[PDB]
């Protein structure tokens, strides 16, 4: 969408995010994989592979001057881009929801080691979890059937949940 | 020239008068006490023993060298608001030489000694941390149930020995430090319990509780007119004008 | 992530590029290897983003794995995936048993 | 985030100006994820319910 | 580098500048300048024809950075200051203040009169025996996401002069608070200041408060409560000064707040940190058609950009202040304004804090547990600085009783409602369903002589179960609550 | 405006009562019968509940609920009531 700012006194996020919610082996991966191909610019992490402050944006300490300066986590590498993260539920909570300022406010706020600073990371991000259990099922609510919380779901635009259904037609055309 | 700006204040003869003629009195403990922060409502026994710490015991050296310690120290656990921290600023005000510290705003080196090089020298000597700096004098810790542990070896070390061994940096160095410590606590639980539990008074090993001779608790006990009388008296408190100063402006028995 | 700063140290499965990673005492696997290998079976990359470092790596690795039943002995009575302490989709990702 | 689809939508056009054509494929978007987010008890009622909107 | 003007996928690049003479200790680290000045080159001691770049300083400007280093000085220009008297003579100027907050925020009428409160904040006070009593108000908006909160944050980081925007998770215990660093040259350690030494007379503003660290919450406690910040590390001990106003948002612990599950599962703080606060705003959502109907009207005029032309026309209607008027007003009552109370209004502050720790009593009666927000001592200090903020809105240096009930209606709109959140209750609604039947009335008297006197049941099974068949809506309260009426 | 109060007593507002235990207050107060049943007295900064066992009323008067009535007498923090010596 638009990213809008109201007066000089209101902001809007334009961004739009994305979850995959799915059986496995209805290739939600390989659409991940498709927005790395296809958009400007793409970053991707998955699992305990990714950490709180590699997304987001780190500090760290410089061998010259012993100074503490900033370095850049998967949101800043994705600024006018997507942010791709696969397997999102089995990721740690510090781990899976670090991003709610870049995924809300669309801004990164750090204060730490005498740094403070608003970086913008106006990130779109495109989730691929799984449901409890391994499987989807289809008598339960959304809300157990994912071990995501409530705000971490709320701020997810569009949720596609995808159901492996044996069919005797679409596994053929399939 | 250098001036100490009065530390250890010159006593004129009429002090001493006034000192003497005060001391005849048969309650000067109670004048004393409730002339220990008037603002400060209660806690009348804690403002008793907060006396009796500023004017710490006699300590004496036994001949086969034993330290016996005459320095009273007093740990404050309980309820938030209770005006644990309000005392530690009085104390802290009113002492001859008062340290602050906190308990994540300290490091277990940083409150004894730490190893540093000289600039016009060229050669490495120590700077006294936060607790040795204090020595004839008060430590007012706040949040004491919060320390890293790094610091509760430190502190616990100068509780059982009153000196300092530092071996490092090529320097075998033991420092004195002959200070009282007066310490403020929240239990392990949000609200102190009433259900006597030793184990939920402090987060704290039992090892360092020893070592204080004072455990105040205080609890916040929810009333009516002792309440009616401690918010009159804040608000006593809060319509206080200080003098010489116009009304309404920002401040620069 | 390794601080020297941080440097990527390669597993045994970035070793055995275009090759065969023969892994035993696949049942006690960690947890952090196990969302690892459910990325490194069939994309065939490990993407890290840790501190300052990102970058996503080709791991082309065929996984020849050899997992004692937990609890014992195989169990003939039970199902297959009864007697595995491995969940549904990294069962789905192996070719064959 | 209707809005935004609505938005994107109109993107995808490269069309400077939002239809509402764009708004009626964004509510059938969000409409049809709260209807597949929702249990198998209460899928047709929920489909019933919002049809007026997507459909017309 | 300005952030709004950062390029993209890139970090805000530091440069170096000097200023010489009188342009010297005219500018806060954290405020937001523009500068004229020559681009010169200087030779560095730290590859081939490097020479670091510079900018010599000629000129200064920022209407946000105001009167160089703070020494309580009036540098406001007569017109100004004659506007600004006129604005303090208004009959409504509560109201403008109130509109000014979030105008683009539906709703959330509290959290701005609370929000302006905090801006103009209380009156730092000096007693003879060193007794440093808060002259700041510290705001926790805890609720369910959707209610704006983080919005709020960001338009009080805008409004005021001294604010900064921090989170929970992008935190440290030295990163708020003041850290120990090394210089490179000298190899001695030396203190530089953090976010709450950046936010000092001003605002500091925490986003997911809920999040932050056990560790990284409790460095703030002597910040928020005693205004300074005691650091004995590294051979360095000092005792800062950080007057921080602290306004925080939070989420609870399970995903939304639920009105279902009790108010001690939803809050894993610890009670100490709600003391510190001063107005606990517990936000839910209600899903009212009209306030749904009237939001999405809102949201849609925000994004289809009537609401600037609503903004603006309301602007030159006189109901509304821009972030400038509102920012300098704000220093203008920091630094002209500090009211002390009447005589009157201590009885019913006093008054008015005896009643609600009586109704605390009762709060806590039934639940046999200790309630997760306590209302202690340092709320009447609160309520206490509610009010002097509020003789601060108009220039009053007397805080009169007008002020003083409005500081009531804030707190029991906030904190009073935060923590107002079996075979007796069976056996008496099977009871009164057959005692009273369907369209008839009973006086409450008839309920007391036969369900109390008897001992049939307690009083307070009692007074739960009418409000229990109140909130069910099949039997309520007639003729000033002296009747009970089956509606059927 | 009346001398007798300008001389006995004084009236404080009936908010202000409840934390003084055992102390004698005279009060102005608009008399009601509350939801319990029992006799009130209140003003616009609140209400008390009061029993009337120990009154001495001033004969030559009418007292019907809606009066506002001078009402000196003693504040109880036990069960929150206040003990009427005498009603005017
Ligand atoms: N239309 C399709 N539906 C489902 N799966 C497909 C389709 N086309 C290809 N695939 C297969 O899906 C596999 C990738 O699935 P993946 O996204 O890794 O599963 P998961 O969703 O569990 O991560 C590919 O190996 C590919 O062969
Ligand atoms: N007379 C009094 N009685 C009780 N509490 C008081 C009194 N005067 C001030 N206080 C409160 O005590 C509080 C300080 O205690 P606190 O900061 O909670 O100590 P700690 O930091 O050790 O927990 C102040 O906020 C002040 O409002
Ligand atoms: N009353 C409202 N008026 C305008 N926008 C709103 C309102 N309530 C919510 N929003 C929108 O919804 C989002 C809510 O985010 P917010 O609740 O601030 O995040 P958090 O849950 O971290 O506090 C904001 O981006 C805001 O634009």
């Amino acid at each position: 969408g638009v990213p809008k700012n109201v007066n000089g006194k209101h902001s809007i996020r334009g961004d739009i995010n994305v979850l995959l919610l799915g059986d496995p082996g209805t290739a939600k991966s390989q659409i991940l994989k498709y927005v790395e191909k296809t958009a400007h610019r793409a970053v991707f992490a998955t699992g305990q592979g990714a950490s709180a402050v590699g997304l987001t944006a780190s500090v760290r300490k410089d061998p010259i001057t012993k100074e503490w300066t900033l370095e850049g986590g998967a949101l800043v590498l994705a600024d006018k881009g997507v942010c791709l993260i696969d397997e999102f539920d089995k990721m740690n909570d510090q781990d899976r929801t670090s991003i709610h300022e870049a995924m809300e406010q669309q801004s990164i706020s750090i204060s730490k080691a005498g740094i403070v600073t608003t970086l913008q990371a106006r990130c779109s991000i495109i989730a691929a979890a799984n449901p409890n259990g391994g499987r989807y099922n289809s008598t339960l609510p959304l809300a157990q059937n994912v071990s995501l919380t409530e705000p971490i779901l709320s701020r997810f635009d569009i949720l596609c949940v995808v159901r492996d259904l044996v069919d005797e037609e679409a596994d053929e055309r399939l | 020239t250098v001036y100490p700006l009065a530390a250890r204040q010159m006593l004129t003869d009429f002090d001493i008068r006034n000192i003497n003629k005060l001391s005849k009195k048969k309650d000067i403990f109670d004048i004393l006490s409730q002339s220990l922060a008037p603002s400060i409502y209660g806690h009348d026994h804690i403002k008793k023993a907060i006396l009796l710490m500023l004017m710490g015991g006699v300590e004496k050296n036994l001949e086969n060298g034993s330290h016996l310690r005459g320095d009273i120290n007093i740990l404050m656990v309980g309820d938030p608001s209770t005006a644990k921290s309000q005392l530690l600023r009085f104390v802290l005000n009113t002492a001859s030489l008062a340290i602050a510290t906190t308990g994540r705003g300290s490091s277990g080196v940083g409150l004894t000694a730490a190893v540093t090089t000289d600039r016009e020298t060229g050669e490495r000597r120590l700077e006294a941390g936060a607790m040795v700096l204090a020595d004839r004098g008060v430590v007012c810790i706040d949040e004491f149930d919060k320390m890293t542990d790094v610091d509760r070896v430190a502190i616990h070390e100068v509780m059982e020995q009153q000196t300092v061994t530092i071996a490092k940096a090529g320097i075998h160095t033991t420092l004195n430090a002959r200070c009282s410590v007066i310490a403020a606590a929240n239990p392990v639980f949000g609200q102190y319990d009433v259900n006597r539990d030793p184990h939920q008074n402090i987060a704290l090993p039992d090892s360092l509780l020893s070592r204080f001779d004072l455990l105040f608790v205080v609890t916040d006990d929810i009333n009516e007119i002792r309440d009616r009388s401690i918010s009159e008296h804040v608000l006593r408190t809060h319509r206080y004008l200080p003098p010489g100063y116009l009304e309404g402006e920002p401040v620069r028995p | 992530v390794v601080r020297d700063d941080y440097t990527i140290e390669a597993g045994a499965l970035m070793l055995a590029d275009n090759g065969i990673c023969c892994i035993d005492e696949f049942d006690k696997m960690d947890i952090s290897d196990q969302v690892a290998i459910h990325e490194a079976m069939e994309q065939q990359t490990i993407s890290i983003a840790k501190a300052g470092i990102h970058a996503t790596l080709n791991a082309r690795t065929s996984i020849l794995a050899a997992a004692n039943p937990v609890g014992g002995r195989y169990n003939r009575k039970l199902s297959l995936r009864g007697n595995l302490n491995m969940t549904a989709p990294i069962m789905s990702r192996f070719d064959l048993f | 985030s209707i809005l935004r689809i609505a938005e994107s939508f109109a993107k995808m056009r490269l069309s400077e100006f939002v239809s509402s054509y764009d708004l009626d494929r964004a509510i059938k978007v969000v409409v049809d994820s709260f209807v597949d987010a929702q249990k198998v008890s209460v899928r047709r009622q929920l489909r019933r319910s919002f049809a007026i909107y997507t459909l017309g | 580098e300005i952030p709004e003007l950062v390029p993209v996928g890139e970090m805000p690049r530091n440069l170096t500048m000097t200023c010489d003479r009188y342009l010297t200790n005219k500018v806060i680290p954290g405020t937001r300048v523009t500068i004229v000045g020559i681009y010169s080159i200087y030779n560095s001691k730290n590859g081939v024809a490097i020479r670091t770049p510079y900018i010599k300083i000629l000129g200064i400007q920022s209407d946000v950075e105001t009167s160089s280093i703070w020494n309580s000085v009036t540098m406001f220009t007569e017109e100004e200051e004659e506007e600004f008297l006129q604005l303090s003579r208004n009959p409504k100027l509560y109201e403008i203040l109130t509109n000014s907050i979030a105008p683009s925020i539906f709703g959330n009428e509290d959290i701005k009169k609370a929000i302006v409160c905090l801006l103009m904040g209380g009156s730092k006070k000096i007693l003879p025996d060193g007794m440093r009593l808060r002259g700041d108000i510290n705001v926790l908006l805890l609720g369910d996401p959707g209610t704006a909160k983080s919005q709020l944050l960001k338009f009080v980081e805008k409004v005021s002069p001294i604010a900064v925007y921090t989170s929970g998770k992008g935190s440290s215990a030295a990163g708020l608070t003041a850290s120990v660093q090394r210089d490179p040259m000298t190899r001695e350690f030396y203190l530089e200041g953090g976010a709450m030494v950046l936010a000092d007379g001003g605002v500091v503003c925490i986003d997911e408060f809920d999040k932050m660290r056990d560790e990284d919450r409790v460095a703030i406690h002597e910040a928020m409560e005693q205004q300074t910040i005691s650091i004995a590390k590294a051979g360095i001990t000092t005792v800062l000064n950080s007057r921080t106003s602290v306004l925080a948002a939070a989420n609870p612990i399970y995903g939304r707040y639920d009105d279902l599950k009790s108010p001690g599962d939803n809050i894993d703080f610890q009670t100490t940190i709600l003391s510190r606060f001063d107005m606990i705003f517990i936000v839910k959502d209600d899903h009212n058609e009209e306030r749904d109907i009237s939001i999405a009207n809102h949201v849609i005029n925000i994004h289809t950009g009537n609401a600037n032309a609503m903004q603006n026309q309301q602007e030159e209607n006189g109901s509304e202040i821009s972030i400038e008027k509102m920012k300098r007003y704000i220093t203008y009552c920091r630094l002209k304004c500090a009211p002390r109370l009447s005589p009157q209004a201590a009885e019913k502050l006093s008054s008015n804090f005896v009643t609600i720790r009586k109704q605390l009593l009762i709060n806590e009666l039934e639940s046999t547990e200790r309630s997760s927000i306590p209302i202690t001592i340092r709320q009447l200090e609160a309520i206490i600085r509610i009010t002097e903020s509020l003789a601060k809105l108009e220039l009053s240096p007397i805080a009169q009783e007008r002020h003083v009930d409005e500081a009531i209606r804030l707190f029991q709109a906030s904190t009073m409602d935060a923590a107002s959140q079996l075979s007796e209750i069976r056996r008496f609604e099977q009871e009164l369903k057959r005692r009273l039947p369907i369209g008839w009335s009973t006086s409450y008297q008839t309920l007391r002589r036969e369900f109390v006197d008897t001992h049939r049941f307690s009083q307070l099974a009692l007074d739960k179960a009418l409000y229990a068949l109140e909130k069910h809506e099949t039997i309520q309260l007639r003729h000033q609550g002296q009747n009970i009426y089956r509606s059927g | 405006r009346n001398e007798n109060f300008q001389s006995s007593m004084s009236i404080t507002p009936i908010k202000n009562l409840l934390g003084r235990d055992a102390q004698n207050f005279l009060l102005l107060g608009l008399l009601n019968k509350n939801f319990k049943g029992n006799w009130s007295l209140e003003d616009p900064s609140g209400s008390v509940e009061i029993d009337i066992s120990q009154t001495i009323p001033t004969q030559g008067h009418y007292y019907v609920p809606g009066c506002m009535v001078l009402v000196e007498g003693i504040y109880y923090s036990v069960g929150n009531k206040f003990h009427v010596t005498s009603m005017t």
